[PDB]
C-alpha cells in the first residue's frame, strides 16, 4: 500500500461568512484579525502592483481557519464564465470614490472598498447604500463628512461642488463594536480624499491589529 | 602617490585544498570529470583531423578507456585525445581556472559543428576527492611523452616518460585513497557512468578482470545513444520505441512521443513519451520525481521533475537536452531556477498538444485516459490556467451512452433546445447511482446526465462550474430545475397544499432530523428522498471526506450540508400519510412511519445513517411483529 | 564566467513567489494579463514612435529636396534660409522620435526574460505509437530460435529468479528483468528443478519449484485476462499480497495444476 | 628523464570571475557575508580587548551598522571591529583563499571562546554579486586609516588616510548595480537579515529614512530610523538550560514564530560529542491548519552554523511524523561547502536527527507525566503520533506508549494502553478493541456485547488512523490486540456454555446451510456466534482482508484504483445469535418449510441489515429501502 493525499479547496465566501456571521457587534477582534489578514495580503498585492478597483466582498474569502484570501483581481482576469448584467449598476456602497468619480486603482481605493466591508462585517449590513455614483456618495458622506469644490481630485467624472458640504458621524458610534481606534483607521480608509487615507501597511501595523 | 596599484592574488596553497574539499560535495563525480575532459579531446581529434586527415596517423580511434587496478587500488583512464605538450601540461593541466578547451573553442570560432565542455579550468583537480595522488601521462602529437605526477600539494612535477608508448592522448592514474577502494566495484563505476554518461557521444570502455580473470572489454558500458540529437523527420518508431524502452527500461513500448526543441537564450532539445500503462507506485508520496531528466550537451545535471513539470503530468518519461545553461561552480546545480519553470511551461503545452492529438486518436486515446484520467482529473483540480484544455480531454459515462464515455463536449452536442445546464450525478458505482431516484424525473423528461463515479469526480466536479457556455448540475442536491409544464406547476401547487400540513407534521415528527420536508416532482418511483442543500458536502463528498485519516472535522462546521425531505405526492404511501394525518396528526403508528420512511430515505439517499443498530432494531421488531414473536 | 543575461526572468507562474492571504489561482493569471498588457503598451509605443521618426524623416527629407530646389530659384534663397531653420527642427524631431526610439531599445535591453522572449519553437514532432499492425507470429517458431538463445542469454537471470522467496525481491527483481516474464524462463526452472533432483539439491529444487509456480501463476491468469503476462505479471504479485490464506492455497491448488 | 618541479598556478583572472559568477545563485548571502565578516572583526576585538582593556582607548563600543543611500544607488557597512591594516588590506583582503581568522584560528590559543564564522578568504568577493565597486576603508589600531578600492577588474589598489574618521574597524562602500536598487528598499533589507543574521552576538542597526509626517510644524515625525530590533532575539540554547526559565524561553518560542502565546512543550537538547551542538525543541499548544499540507516545504528545526542560519531541511533533520515541532538547531563543527549553503556529508544530519528524535522521545515521555497538558498534548498531535507508529516501526517501543483511548470500561475518559493492560482481567489475555465511524456505533455495537457480558474492556478506535494503527500495532506489553470485528472472537468463557453453544449449531445446523444457500454469493460462510446478544445476526470481518472501515477508508481515500487489493481483501461472514427469537423463529420456519420464499426474503433482509449493522455497504441500497416501502405498504394495506 502507498501513501498519496489530496485536499479540498475552501469555497467559505466572505459573504457566506457574513451570512452564517451574527448580529451587528460581530467580535471586534475576530475583525481586527481577519482584518490585518486582509491587508497584509494588501500589502503583498501592493508589492506586486496588483490592479483591482473591482475587488468587492465576494471576492473575499475566508477560511475555515479565519485566514482572509483575496482573488479576483479586477475585470481584466474575472467573470470568464456566467456573471452579473449589473456588476456595476449595483449599488457600489463597497467601491471607492475614486471608481465613483471614474478614476483609477490605489492602495486608498481598494481600502476605502474593504473600510466600508469591515463596517459591513461589523454591522453584518452594508455601510453605505446608494443609486448612482453620486447617489452612492451622498451616502458616503453623511458618515465622512463633505466639502466643497476644493477637497476634491482631479479625475472626477461626477459634478464635484454639487455635493451640499456636511459633517462626519463619529465610526466609532456609527459602526457596532468599531472600538475606537479602529473607527480612526476605518475614517481614514473611507475619507474621501485618496491622499487623506491610510496605506495597507499603515493599517496593518497599526497597534489596533 | 596617495594610491597603489596592486594585481589581485591567490593563495594557492589554499584554493587547492578549497577545491578538493569544499568546492565539491559528492566525490564520484571525479569519473564525470576526467570523462568529459576525454570526451573533449576526442572532439579536439575530430575537428583537427577535419582540416587534416594524417593527424589521425598516431591511432584513428576515438574511445576512453576505464581499467581499474585493485592490485595497486589505483584506476587507470586511458583518454585517447590529442594529447598535451610539456607547456600544456605546466600551463594548462598544472594551473587552476585554466583549460585549453576555451582556446580550442577560440579555433572552432570559424565555423565547426564540435561542441565542448570546461568553461571552468579546475574539473581536474576533483580527481584529488577520491584518489591520494594523481599521475597524467601524454604523448601529444606535436611533443613527446610525458609524465605529470603530483599529489596537489602546492606542486607538481614533469619528466619525459619511458616504457609504454601514447599514440596519443593521456593516461590518468587515480592513485586511490584507501577507503576510496569502493570505486573499483564494477557496479559501483557503472552506476557512477550511468549517472551521468549515459550520453556520451564517444565509446567508454570498462575493463574488468573476468574470464582466465582478465580485463574484459565491456564495450557496451555507454552504448545507450542520443536521439533528440538526430533530425526527428529521420528517426522511424521503431527507434522511438526502442529508446523509450532503454530510457525507461520498460519492455513495452511507449505509447505516443513527442519531440520538442525551443531556439533562443534558451535553446535546447528533448523527448517526451506517453507510457501505454500506468505505474504501481504512481501515487506514492516519497516516490523520486525523475521521469524526465535533464542534461547540458548530454551531460546529465539533474533530475528534478518537482519543478520540470506539473505533478498532474509526472508519468511523462523524456530526456531534455539543453544547449547552454548557467550551471554553478558545481555542475550538479543549476542557477536561476526560473528558468526551470520556463522550459516547463514550454513542454506543458506541447504536452497538452499531444493530448489533444492522442484524443484524435479514439482507440488509444481511450486507453490513455484509462490509464492517466485521474491525471487528468488532478489537473483540473490542481492547474487553474490549462483547466479549460485539460477539461476538453475529460470522458464520462452518460445516460444515452452505453459504456462508452464522452466528452463533456459531446454532451454539449446532444442538450436541448431549453437545456441551459449539464445534469449529473455522483457516487460510487454507475450502477449505484443509474439506479438514484434522483435521475428518474430527469430521464422521464428526456434528460442525460453525466455519470461520476470516482470519489476524485468530487474534487473535479468542484472546479468544473462552467463548460462550453453550459452550466451544471447535480440531480442530488436541492434546486434541481427540469421542465416545467404550466399545468403542471399548477398541480403542483395544489399538491403543495394537499400534502402541506402533512409535510408539517413530518417536520414536527422529524424536527431535528431535517431542515425541510417539501414535495418534489423530481421523484418518480420513490415516495421521498433525501437532498443536499446547494451549501455545504453532497452525501458523497461528505462520505468521502470523511474517510480522509488527516482530515480536521472541525471544519465540518462549515460544510455540513443541509438535508431536506423530498416527498413524492403521487404514492399511496403518501396519500396514506396525508389521510392519517386527517385522521390523527397524533397518530404514534404513523409517526413512527414517517420516522421509518425518512431514515429509509436518508440511507438509501447516500447519507449516514445515524445509528444502524438501532435502525435494524426497528427493523427486527417490524420482523417480529410479522412473525407474530411479540 | 558571466550568467547575468539570465539575472531577469519573468515567470508569470512561479509558485514560489506567493502569499498566505493571497489566492495565487487567479494571481498567477493577472500576472499573466499584466505581462501581455505591458508588451502591447511596449509595442504601441515602439510603433507610434518609429511612425513619428519616419513621418519627419519624410518631412525633412522632401524639405530638403526643395532646399536643394530653392538654392536653384533665382531669389529663392530668402526662402531657402527659412526653409533650412525648418528643415533643421524636422530633422531635431526626426532625431528626438530617434532618440525616443533608443531609448526602446534601452527598454528592450531591460525586458525581463519569459515564454515569449527565450526562445522560439524550434521544433516540434508528435507521434502515437498506434499499430505495429495487427498480426501475428508463431510462437513456436519463435520458441525454436528464443527458447534456444534466451534461456542461455539470460541462464544466470532465470536462476537468479530461481533463487528467490521474498515476494518483494522476486516482484522488484522481475521489475529489473521483465524480459524474463515468460514460458522459456518457466520452462528452464522446472528442467532445473529436475537437474537438481538428480544432483541432490532438493532444498533448491524446491525454492525453485516455488518459484516456477510463481512464473507459471504469472502465465496462468495473463493467459485468462488475455493480455501479455509482462504488463500484467506485478498483478500477480498483488494478489497474492492480498489475498486471504484460504483462496491463496485454493489458488496455489489450481496453479500447481497450471505448471 | 629528467624531472622538472614546478608550482601549481591560477589564473586569477578567469577565477575572480569565477568566485562571483559561478559560486553563488543567492544574492541574499551578500549582505549575509558582509555582515559576518563584520562579526568576525568584532571578535577580534573582543578578543584583543578581552586580554587587553587598552585596545579599546579608541573605541568601546562593538555593533555593525548599515546605512543605504538610494542618492548614490549605495549602501554603508559600518563595522566598528578591529579593522585591517594596510598589509592586511593588501594581503589579506585582496588575496583570493586567504583570511585572517585563520590567524586568529592559530594565535588565539587563550582565546578558546572566540569563535570566528567561516574561513574560506573568498567571500568578500561576493560583494560583487550586486555591487559594480567596493572600497574598504580602514584603520586598525596597528596602522593608519587606508581606502582599499576595487571593481573586481583584476587589480585593487589601496589609497592614504582621506580625512573620514575611521579610528576603527571599516567602512565598506558597496556601489550597486543597475538592476539591483532593490536592496535599497527597507523591507528588502530585512528580509535578508532576518534570515541570515538573526543571531548575531552584536547588534545590527538600520539607518533609514524615517517615513513621517510633513515637516510642516501644523505636524512633524521623526527623520530617521534606528533599526536596532534586527538583533531582538538572542540565543537561548547557549545559556545553561538549568538557569535558563520561561520568562525569557516562552519570549522566545514566541519570538521563534509568530504566535502570540507560549509553547505547550520545550527540550533542550545539548550534545558534546564530535557533533557538537545544541538544540531547542518546541512544541505549540495548537496543531497548525497546513499541518498534513505536505504541498509545502519544512522549515519547522532549522540549522544554524555558528548562530548564522544555514539550512531548514527538516526532511533530514527530522522524521515526517515529527513536523510539528519547531525548533533551532545550532552546531559550530558542520563541514558546511564552500557556498556555505549546503552540508557536506549529509550522514551528519542523519546522526543529528536520530540524536534529536531521542530528545523528543523524551519529551513525550516527559509530558505523560502531566496528564492535562498531555491530554491537551496528544489531542492536539495524536495523528502525528500514530503517523509515527504506522510509519516509525523502530520507535514503536515508545511512541505506542504515548497512545491514549476511550474504552467501555473508562468511558468518557481517555486512558493509557498500559492502563488498560494493567488492569485486565486474569483471563483476559489480549487487548479487546473495536474500530468504526464513531464512539456511539462502535459502543452501541453488537460485536461489543458480549464482550462487555464477559466483563472485558474495550478500546474504543474511530479514526482513520486508527484504523492503520491496528494494521501496524499487533501487541502492547505482550499482550496481542484483538478485534472484535473479525471472526473468531476467541472471549473467555464457560466451556459449558461453549458446549451449550455446540448443541445450538446442531439446532440450527440446516438453519445456517439454509442461510448459506440463501445468501450464496453475498456470504462466505454463515455460522452462529455468541458474540451477538441483542442482534439475531452480524455480518463479520473475515481474519484476512479489509474490515468494513478499512474498506470505507481505503476505497474512498486512496487515489490508486487498485480493485485486485481491494478484491482480495473484500472477504466477510454471517454470525448467527441462536438466542434470539428471530433465529429461534427461522429455524422452526425452515423446519415448516425450506423453500418458503418469505423466509428467505426475511433472511436476505436480516442480512442486509446485518450488512448496515456492521458497517458494510449495500450493493444496491434502494431495492434495499423498495423492500421497506413493499413492507410498509403491505403493513398500511395498500
Ligand atoms: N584527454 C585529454 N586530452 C588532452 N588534454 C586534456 C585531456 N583531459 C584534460 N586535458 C587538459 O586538462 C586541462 C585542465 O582542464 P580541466 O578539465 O580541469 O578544466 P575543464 O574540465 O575543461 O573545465 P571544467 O572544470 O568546467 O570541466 C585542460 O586544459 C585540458 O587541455
Ligand atoms: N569588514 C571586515 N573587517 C575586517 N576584516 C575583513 C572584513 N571583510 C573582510 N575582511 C578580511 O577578510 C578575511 C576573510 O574574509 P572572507 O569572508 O573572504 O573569508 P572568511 O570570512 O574567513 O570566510 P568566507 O571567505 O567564507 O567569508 C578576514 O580575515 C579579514 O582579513
Ligand atoms: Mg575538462
Ligand atoms: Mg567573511
Amino acid at each position: 500500500i502507498k501513501v498519496t493525499l489530496v485536499f479540498e479547496h475552501v469555497d467559505q465566501d466572505l459573504r457566506t461568512y457574513l451570512d452564517k456571521a451574527p448580529p451587528p457587534g460581530l467580535p471586534a477582534e475576530t475583525i481586527k484579525d481577519l482584518m490585518r489578514q486582509f491587508l497584509r495580503g494588501l500589502d503583498f498585492l501592493h508589492a506586486n502592483c496588483i490592479v483591482h478597483r473591482d475587488l468587492k466582498p465576494e471576492n473575499i474569502l475566508v477560511t475555515s481557519g479565519g485566514t482572509v484570501k483575496l482573488a479576483d483581481f479586477g475585470l481584466a482576469r474575472i467573470y470568464s464564465y456566467q456573471m452579473a448584467l449589473t456588476p456595476v449598476v449595483v449599488t457600489l456602497w463597497y467601491r471607492a470614490p475614486e471608481v465613483l468619480l471614474q478614476s483609477t486603482y490605489a492602495t486608498p481605493v481598494d481600502m476605502w472598498s474593504v473600510g466600508c466591508i469591515f463596517a459591513e462585517m461589523f454591522r453584518r449590513k452594508p455601510l453605505f447604500c446608494g443609486n448612482s455614483e453620486a447617489d452612492q456618495l451622498g451616502k458616503i458622506f453623511d458618515l465622512i463628512g463633505l466639502p466643497p469644490e476644493d477637497d476634491w481630485p482631479r479625475d472626477v467624472s461626477l459634478p464635484r461642488g454639487a455635493f451640499p458640504p456636511r459633517g462626519p458621524r463619529p465610526v466609532q458610534s456609527v459602526v457596532p463594536e468599531m472600538e475606537e481606534s479602529g473607527a480612526q483607521l476605518l475614517l481614514e480608509m473611507l475619507t474621501f480624499n485618496p491622499h487623506k487615507r491610510i496605506s495597507a501597511f499603515r493599517a496593518l501595523q497599526h497597534s489596533y491589529l | 602617490e596617495e594610491v597603489e596599484t596592486f594585481a589581485f592574488q591567490a593563495e594557492i596553497a589554499q584554493l587547492m585544498s578549497l577545491i578538493i574539499n569544499t568546492f565539491y560535495s559528492n566525490k564520484e563525480i571525479f569519473l564525470r570529470e576526467l570523462i568529459s575532459n576525454a570526451s573533449d579531446a576526442l572532439d579536439k581529434i575530430r575537428y583537427e583531423s577535419l582540416t587534416d586527415p594524417s593527424k589521425l596517423d598516431s591511432g584513428k580511434e576515438l574511445k576512453i578507456d576505464i581499467i581499474p587496478n585493485p592490485q595497486e587500488r589505483t584506476l587507470t583512464l586511458v583518454d585517447t585525445g590529442i594529447g598535451m605538450t610539456k607547456a600544456d601540461l605546466i600551463n594548462n593541466l598544472g594551473t587552476i581556472a585554466k583549460s585549453g578547451t576555451k582556446a580550442f573553442m577560440e579555433a572552432l570560432q570559424a565555423g565547426a559543428d564540435i561542441s565542448m565542455i570546461g568553461q571552468f579550468g579546475v574539473g581536474f583537480y576533483s580527481a584529488y576527492l577520491v584518489a591520494e595522488k594523481v599521475v597524467v601521462i601524454t604523448k601529444h602529437n606535436d611533443d613527446e611523452q610525458y609524465a605529470w605526477e603530483s599529489s596537489a600539494g602546492g606542486s607538481f612535477t614533469v619528466r619525459a616518460d619511458h616504457g609504454e608508448p601514447i599514440g596519443r592522448g593521456t593516461k590518468v592514474i587515480l592513485h586511490l585513497k584507501e577507503d576510496q577502494t569502493e570505486y573499483l566495484e564494477e557496479r559501483r563505476v557503472k552506476e557512477v557512468v550511468k549517472k551521468h554518461s549515459q550520453f556520451i557521444g564517444y565509446p567508454i570502455t570498462l575493463y574488468l578482470e573476468k574470464e582466465k580473470e582478465k580485463y574484459i572489454d565491456q564495450e557496451e558500458l555507454n552504448k545507450t545513444k542520443p536521439i533528440w540529437t538526430r533530425n526527428p523527420d529521420d528517426i522511424t518508431q521503431e527507434e522511438y520505441g526502442e529508446f523509450y524502452k532503454s530510457l525507461t527500461n520498460d519492455w513495452e513500448d511507449h505509447l505516443a512521443v513527442k519531440h520538442f526543441s525551443v531556439e533562443g537564450q534558451l535553446e535546447f532539445r528533448a523527448l517526451l513519451f506517453i507510457p501505454r500503462r500506468a505505474p504501481f507506485d504512481l501515487f506514492e508520496n516519497k516516490k523520486k520525481k525523475n521521469n524526465i531528466k535533464l542534461y547540458v550537451r548530454r551531460v546529465f545535471i539533474m533530475d528534478s521533475c518537482d519543478e520540470l513539470i506539473p505533478e498532474y503530468l509526472n508519468f511523462i518519461r523524456g530526456v531534455v537536452d539543453s544547449e547552454d545553461l548557467p550551471l554553478n561552480i558545481s555542475r550538479e546545480m543549476l542557477q536561476q531556477s526560473k528558468i526551470l519553470k520556463v522550459i516547463r511551461k514550454n513542454i506543458v503545452k506541447k504536452c497538452l498538444e499531444l493530448f489533444s492529438e492522442l484524443a484524435e486518436d479514439k482507440e488509444n486515446y481511450k486507453k490513455f485516459y484509462e490509464a492517466f484520467s485521474k491525471n487528468l482529473k488532478l489537473g483540473i483540480h490542481e492547474d487553474s490556467t490549462n483547466r479549460r484544455r485539460l477539461s476538453e480531454l475529460l470522458r464520462y459515462h452518460t445516460s444515452q451512452s452505453g459504456d462508452e464515455m464522452t466528452s463533456l463536449s459531446e454532451y454539449v452536442s446532444r442538450m436541448k433546445e431549453t437545456q441551459k445546464s449539464i445534469y449529473y450525478i455522483t457516487g460510487e458505482s454507475k450502477e449505484q447511482v443509474a439506479n438514484s431516484a434522483f435521475v428518474e424525473r430527469v430521464r422521464k423528461r428526456g434528460f442525460e446526465v453525466v455519470y461520476m463515479t470516482e470519489p476524485i469526480d468530487e474534487y473535479c466536479v468542484q472546479q468544473l462550474k462552467e463548460f462550453d457556455g453550459k452550466s451544471l448540475v447535480s440531480v442530488t442536491k436541492e434546486g434541481l430545475e427540469l421542465p416545467e409544464d404550466e399545468e403542471e406547476k399548477k398541480k403542483m401547487e395544489e399538491s403543495k397544499a394537499k400534502f402541506e400540513n402533512l409535510c408539517k407534521l413530518m417536520k414536527e415528527i422529524l424536527d431535528k432530523k431535517v431542515e425541510k420536508v417539501t414535495i418534489s416532482n423530481r421523484l418518480v418511483s420513490s415516495p421521498c428522498c433525501i437532498v443536499t442543500s446547494t451549501y455545504g458536502w453532497t452525501a458523497n463528498m461528505e462520505r468521502i471526506m470523511k474517510a480522509q485519516a488527516l482530515r480536521d472535522n472541525s471544519t465540518m462546521g462549515y460544510m455540513m450540508a443541509k438535508k431536506h425531505l423530498e416527498i413524492n405526492p403521487d404514492h399511496p404511501i403518501v396519500e396514506t400519510l396525508r389521510q392519517k394525518a386527517e385522521a390523527d396528526k397524533n397518530d404514534k403508528a404513523v409517526k413512527d412511519l414517517v420516522v421509518l420512511l425518512f431514515e429509509t430515505a436518508l440511507l438509501s439517499s447516500g447519507f449516514s445513517l445515524e445509528d444502524p443498530q438501532t435502525h435494524s432494531n426497528r427493523i427486527y421488531r417490524m420482523i417480529k411483529l410479522g412473525l407474530g414473536i411479540d | 564566467v558571466d550568467y547575468s543575461v539570465w539575472d531577469h526572468i519573468e515567470v508569470s507562474d512561479d509558485e514560489d513567489e506567493t502569499h498566505p492571504n493571497i489566492d495565487t489561482a487567479s494571481l498567477f493569471r493577472w500576472r499573466h494579463q499584466a505581462r501581455v498588457e505591458r508588451m502591447e503598451q511596449f509595442q504601441k509605443e515602439k510603433e507610434e514612435l518609429d511612425r513619428g521618426c519616419r513621418e519627419c524623416k519624410r518631412k525633412v527629407a522632401e524639405c530638403q529636396r526643395k532646399l536643394k530646389e530653392l538654392e536653384v530659384a533665382e531669389g529663392g534663397k530668402a526662402e531657402l534660409e527659412r526653409l533650412q531653420a525648418e528643415a533643421q527642427q524636422l530633422r531635431k524631431e526626426e532625431r528626438s522620435w530617434e532618440q525616443k526610439l533608443e531609448e526602446m531599445r534601452k527598454k528592450e535591453k531591460s525586458m525581463p526574460w519569459n515564454v515569449d522572449t527565450l526562445s522560439k519553437d524550434g521544433f516540434s514532432k508528435s507521434m502515437v505509437n498506434t499499430k505495429p499492425e495487427k498480426t501475428e507470429e508463431d510462437s513456436e517458431e519463435v520458441r525454436e530460435q528464443k527458447h534456444k538463445t534466451f534461456v542461455e542469454k539470460y541462464e544466470k537471470q532465470i536462476k537468479h529468479f530461481g533463487m528467490l522467496r521474498r515476494w518483494d525481491d522476486s516482484q522488484k527483481y522481475l521489475s529489473d528483468n521483465v524480459h524474463l516474464v515468460c514460458e522459456e524462463t518457466a520452462n528452464y526452472l522446472v528442467i532445473w528443478c529436475i537437474d537438481l533432483e538428480v544432483e541432490e539439491k532438493c532444498a533448491l529444487m524446491e525454492q525453485v519449484a516455488h518459484q516456477t509456480i510463481v512464473m507459471q501463476f504469472i502465465l496462468e491468469l495473463a493467459k485468462s485476462l488475455k493480455v501479455d503476462p509482462r504488463a500484467c505479471f506485478r498483478q500477480f504479485f498483488t494478489k497474492i499480497k492480498t489475498a486471504d490464506r484460504q483462496y491463496m492455497e485454493g489458488f496455489n491448488d489450481e496453479l500447481e495444476a497450471f505448471k
